[PDB]
Parts: structure tokens; C-alpha cells; sequence
């Protein structure tokens, strides 16, 4: 089982900034990766699959990139609606594990 | 366009079994794949299993092997998940997700609202 | 106006062989020397035109069809061949003109668990006519009793899956195939390479 | 017609280590019948398209039947390696023919446990393509000679597939039949209807 | 444990007739069943195993048939040497149980 | 093909244990499995246990647990059954049987002549 870790565990940002989240796999998973956004108490929403491709309807300000055992996602212009929890998922080899989950909050 | 509806919340004794239904509407049913995800009350999501009805192949997590069974119904166009031998930590929120043929069967494109399953005395 | 073959070649996802794609190239200068930077063993088999002298020519039009097939099956993409793909998935005419480019893609279309998004048709009533697509999923009646939508005795589903994996042999590893078809008509040439 | 019934409907298949070898010649073979074995079964074919096998013609057809574990079926292929591939049954790289594998949990499973299916686990080296090793001498893994006592560093070469219906899909028995074709200077005789 | 029942316990016949014996299992035993024929005072002899397969050396007039929880044995052309006691035995799940034992005797 | 020879008749007291030997001749001896059966004078057959000498697994009936053991010896090419705590209801004729790897290890292909064991005062 490939164990997926995320960084940082909790990130503090502000509206208008550009934010980045890193996701690392214990073993190689090729380019098979997906990112999900979940609001508090709601169902998750797919954002990026294949680690580069954007799901139709997702705002263009999201963008991800990665090759193997090292992946990243970034939001170029952070919006008030973008504060949620972000999860990794690798679908190479069975038992498609998720990630710990990076939480996005507001600076005060 | 395509939306999924799940059953209501369930409360079960530890020595029982639970059936959760997932009815999908929109598009063609045979070009779909159904995956099931579990979320603990405070922790992150957990992968359970995937079913390809048109190819008829099922796959489950090693931890849940011999306990969970995923089936599909073309007549009603639904998906059913059977979980047997529940335990105290099996209470959680269950999500039904669907993957298209053109995009990727493994990835989840649409999600259900989720059902809350409680196990206690 | 360099023709955008890069999008046709460098796409992330090629369609299944049975539901292959089609793309039109027009009103652009085409530079064929660019694609030589592909995989070091890409088959470049050209019928009716020499691959090296493609630069100085004026194709009235160019149609590009892209898909992913099996290794052993790559020889079936040729004029007049016969087999599963030539009959039920993709047919080329006898007097075909144009080129076929095939390159291995085991690093992009392989899943240790198994990639099931690539399908191929296995059963059909009759052979396909040249340049025809059939995406129907009707149940196949291999016997005498009508199937009526059940896959029972002598009633088979017409589609199978290319369960690709990185541990497969060379003859079963996926290969990406792009076929360029040229033409000459009364209309003036629109795509003229340097 | 050809005796594809006594090869696909036999009561008991041979063990994987001592696999069976059946010659087929001077017969008319209708391969389409092989599509009714199971609703979902493995039908890989190397070097020939399955839909064009009832129009070609060969000199002889060799059928090899055995029973192997579910998750190990991927080892029966050219260029593969593992436990079965090099110790029990090795397929040559220059192979033309088909492999047909299907689940048989209803015919080869015992609640108490089926101990009649054996596979070799220890061997000095690997196996050449299409070779059979039916020896049963004790194997000296270490340096001390034991001369036939199962103590330390002396294990019996063969183990058993203790099949049970309770097991998962990855451990249920699977019946495998490999058909090998070849062409020679002799005229073809084994053709489809 | 699986209980086996034989019928009829006492049977009568004559030379040249066709006879049958039924053997029913309490639970499902798949297709694992064996039949033995013991003469009075002698050791039993195997006749059929797998409920369909004939053991080598047995005359072909014996024939077994069955799928689950109900099996039958038949003799087409009865012979004077076929007068003995016939026993079932299932070997699915441990504690392989036998049957009552049908005795087949001549008609006085 | 295979010839099996068993020991002579035994007359024992209730407070004792009896060892019955079964010698086999024919074919490779490591492919055989040994089964032991009992027949009381007033009733039919009854199965006790089965040993696979070459895989080293021995399984007995539930009733006779802790009372009977079945072993084999490769060099002498024989099998032994030891029955302990003999009781007046345990008198009977004991039969040695041999399965086979190719056929089945649970069925009995060749049968011995059996030994009569009587236990009384």
C-alpha cells in the first residue's frame, strides 16, 4: 500500500494570495493523481485528475503538476469561496489511498 | 445533469448488516462505474471499493475484504452496498460516487449526498 | 501558421479504438520535422508518399485519427489487412494515401491495478466499410433464439477491455497510433508545408 | 469434430507441476463454443486474433490443462516471471496460441480443504520453456546435507493449494487450458468448420 | 455434521433387472460422493467417486448421477455377483459420514 | 495393484492401548494418503481419520479426539493407528485404506483385510 502524505497539514492565507499544497507518495504512482475539495459538512468535489487535467466547470485559477512521488497544486488568486479541505488520491494499484487533508483558513 | 440520491440515515446494533442504496439519474447507465467511500466523523475519507457493471468486475479494499459487497441493478438503475458484521467504529458517513468511461472509471466525478450510519447499543 | 499537430500528438488521453477520434487540419503550414522528437522507435509507415520528402508538398486537406491499440495488433492498421481491428473497429481503404505513426506509451497508459478505459469491439454482424464508426452497444445474437437484452447462452457483449498493465509483454503493451490521411480535389491546397 | 470436450469438461485437471499434454490432429475444431465457458473469463491470445481462428489451418494443436490460483493467472504469459512461471510452467517468448482461464470454485473446492492440487516451491534453477520437473527429492537450502530429513534448511519441494469456498477471489481455484499452434512444411489438417 | 440417508434400506430384485438406490444428504455437499460395495464378511470395494466418475476395473453397468443433496446409483443389467451391501460416503467438510447401507437381495 | 497387509486379531483389556499396523506394497509410496475406518459387528462403517504422510497433516474424527492417533513410517513403508482408553463399545473390525494424489486423497481406493479387536475382561 502506497502511503500518501500532504504538506502543510494546516495553512493560513488571505484573499488575493497564491497558495501551494504539496503531496508526496511513498512509492512511484506514475502520473495518476486526483485532488478533491470538501466544504465543512458537504460532499467532496473533484478538481483535478491526471495531476494536470482540470474537471469541466472548475475555475481556471487552479492548477496542478507532478511526475512521480512529488506532486503539487496551486491557486493563483485565492477567493473567499476557496476555503475548504483538500484531499489527494492516487489510483495506481489497488487500495486507492487518500491523503491526510490540508485545511485552508483565513489570516487575522 | 447526472445526479445521485442516497437513502436515509441508519442506526444498527453491532451484530447486524446494513444495505445502502444509490440511485443515479441522467445519461446512459451502462457507461458508468460506481465507487464507495467512507468518512469517519472527524477524520478523512477512506476508500472502500469499485464496481464496473458493464465489464462486471468488482474490487474491494483488503481491510474490508469478506465484509463488503457492491452490486448494481440495471432495471432500477441503482447501486447497492452490503456491509456485514458491523462494529463500534464502523459508524461513519457513506458516499456514493460514479466514474465515466471517457474520463476515468477509477476517479470520482459525481458524488452523492451521503448517509450517516450509527453503530451502538 | 504552423499546424497544431502538437495537440493531436501530445494529448493526455487518446480515445478507444472503437470510438476513435477525428481531427481536421486546414489553412496552416505543416512542419513534419517537429514530430521526429517522439519516442525513439516510432513506426512511420507511409503509403503513397515518401516520409522524407513530405516537407515540400501541398496536401488539399489532412485528417488525423488518433487511438490506442495493442502491440501485436499494430500490423493490422494497413490497407487491405484483416483481423479483429481491421473488420470490427477500424478499416482503411484499398487505395489509401497518407501515413501511420505508432509509438509505445507504456509509461502513460499503464496502471499497476489495470487500465480498463480502453475498449475494443469483438463481435459484429459484418465487416466495417472503410472509414466507418459503430459505437452501438446492442447485444450480439450469436445463435438462433433472440437475446432480447440478456447476455446468456450464445448472447455475448460486443465490447471487451484492454486491461493494460506495466508488467505485460512487449506484444501487449499499449501503442498510441495516429493516422494522417491526405487528399487532392478541385479545391486549392490549403495546408502547404515549408 | 475435435475432442475439445474431454479437455474442457474433464472432472479433474492435473496439478500445475505435473501438467498434462494432449496432442490434437486430424480434427475439425469449432472454437466459438469456447465462449460459453463462463460469463466472464480470461481469453488472451498471442500472435493470432481469436475472431480469425475458424478460417486459418495448422498442422497440430497442443492442449495443456491445469489448475492454478486466481492471482497467479497473470504469470502464464511470455516474458513473465514469478513462482509458477519459472518453477512449474515456462512459456517461450516466441509463442503463438491462446490461454483460456476461468474460475471453477464450484468444482474444485472442499469445505474441509482440497489437498489434491500441488505446486513445486523449491528448485535449483529455473525451467526451460515447455519442460516438466516431476522429481520429489528433498531440497538442501543450506550447506549441511540432511539426506532426507525435513529439519532446518531442508524443505519438501512441493506445497498444496488448500482450496476452500470461503476464500476470496484471489485465492479461489482457476482452471487454465493453453492451446499452442504451429506451422510446418506438412499440410494443415486441424481447421475450423 | 452432515447426515446421510439411504433408500430403500431393504431392497429385493432378480437377475437381469434394472435397479436403483437413492442417497440424500442433509446439507449441500457439492458433488463429492463415493459408493462402496461390501460382500458379507469381505472388505468393501470402491465403485464410484465424484458421484459420476467410475473407478477403473469396475464393470460398466454401474452408473451414478447427482448434483446436490440427492444422488442416485443404478445397475442396468443386474448380475448374481451384484448381491451385496452398498454404502454412501460424502467427503465435503470434515467427519466424513457414511450411510445406513442398503442390502440388495434376491426375490424368493 | 497395491497390496495391503494388516496384523492379527487383538484381545485387550479395557485399560490399555492398541497399536495396529498396515503395510502397503506397490508404486511410489510418498503419493499415498492413509485413511482408517471401523465397522462394529452389528452395524455399518464409520470413518475415523486421514493422514497425508508427505504433507504432514493428520485429521481425526471429532468424537475420537484425544483417543486415537495415526502415524506413518516412510522407511518401513507402513502406517500405524494407536487407540487409547479402550471401552466395551469399541470392539470392531478395523480397515486400512489408501487414497492417491492423482485420484483423490479423501476417497479409499485400496482396502486392507482388517483386524478384529475385542476389548473385554
Amino acid at each position: 500500500d502506497i502511503q500518501m502524505t500532504q504538506s502543510p497539514s494546516t495553512l493560513s492565507a488571505s484573499v488575493g494570495d497564491r497558495v501551494t499544497i504539496t503531496c508526496r507518495a511513498s512509492q512511484s504512482i506514475s502520473s495518476w493523481l486526483a485532488w478533491y475539495q470538501q466544504k465543512p459538512g458537504k460532499a467532496p468535489k473533484l478538481l483535478i485528475y491526471k495531476a494536470s487535467s482540470l474537471e469541466s466547470g472548475v475555475p481556471s485559477r487552479f492548477s496542478g503538476s507532478g511526475s512521480g512521488t512529488e506532486f503539487t497544486l496551486t491557486i493563483s488568486s485565492l477567493q473567499p469561496d476557496d476555503f475548504a479541505t483538500y484531499y489527494c488520491q492516487q489510483y495506481n494499484s489497488y487500495s486507492h489511498t487518500f491523503g491526510q487533508g490540508t485545511k485552508l483558513e483565513i489570516k487575522r | 445533469q447526472v445526479q445521485l440520491v442516497q437513502s436515509g440515515a441508519e442506526v444498527k446494533k453491532p451484530g447486524s448488516s446494513v444495505k445502502v442504496s444509490c440511485k443515479a439519474s441522467g445519461g446512459t447507465f451502462s457507461s458508468y462505474s460506481f465507487i464507495w467511500v467512507r468518512q469517519a466523523p472527524g477524520q478523512g475519507l477512506e476508500w472502500m471499493g469499485r464496481i464496473i457493471p458493464i465489464l462486471g468486475i468488482a474490487n474491494y479494499a483488503q481491510k474490508f475484504q469478506g465484509r463488503v459487497t457492491i452490486t448494481a441493478d440495471k432495471s432500477t438503475t441503482t447501486a447497492y452496498m452490503e456491509l456485514s458484521s458491523l462494529r463500534s467504529e464502523d459508524t461513519a458517513v457513506y458516499y456514493c460516487a460514479r466514474g465515466t468511461e471517457y474520463g476515468d472509471y477509477d476517479v470520482s466525478h459525481d458524488w452523492g449526498q451521503g448517509t450517516l450510519v450509527t453503530v451502538s447499543s | 501558421n504552423l499546424c497544431p499537430f502538437d495537440e493531436v500528438f501530445n494529448a493526455t488521453r487518446f480515445a478507444s479504438v472503437y470510438a476513435w477520434n477525428r481531427k481536421r487540419i486546414s489553412n496552416c503550414v505543416a512542419d513534419y520535422s517537429v514530430l521526429y522528437n517522439l519516442a525513439p522507435f516510432f513506426t512511420f509507415k507511409c503509403y503513397g508518399v515518401s516520409p522524407t520528402k513530405l516537407n515540400d508538398l501541398c496536401f488539399t486537406n489532412v485528417y488525423a485519427d488518433s487511438f490506442v491499440i495493442r502491440g501485436d495488433e499494430v500490423r493490422q492498421i494497413a490497407p487491405g489487412q484483416t483481423g479483429n481491428i481491421a473488420d470490427y473497429n477500424y478499416k482503411l481503404p484499398d487505395d489509401f494515401t497518407g501515413c501511420v505513426i505508432a509509438w509505445n506509451s507504456n509509461k502513460l497508459d499503464s496502471k499497476v491495478s489495470g487500465n480498463y478505459n480502453y475498449l475494443y469491439r469483438l463481435f459484429r454482424k459484418s465487416n466495417l466499410k472503410p472509414f466507418e464508426r459503430d459505437i452501438s452497444t446492442e447485444i450480439y445474437q450469436a445463435g438462433n433464439k433472440p437475446c432480447n437484452g440478456v447476455a446468456g447462452f450464445n448472447c455475448y457483449f460486443p465490447l471487451r477491455s484492454y486491461s493494460f498493465r506495466p508488467t505485460y509483454g512487449v506484444g501487449h503493451q499499449p501503442y498510441r497510433v495516429v493516422v494522417l490521411s491526405f487528399e487532392l480535389l478541385h479545391a486549392p491546397a490549403t495546408v502547404c508545408g515549408p
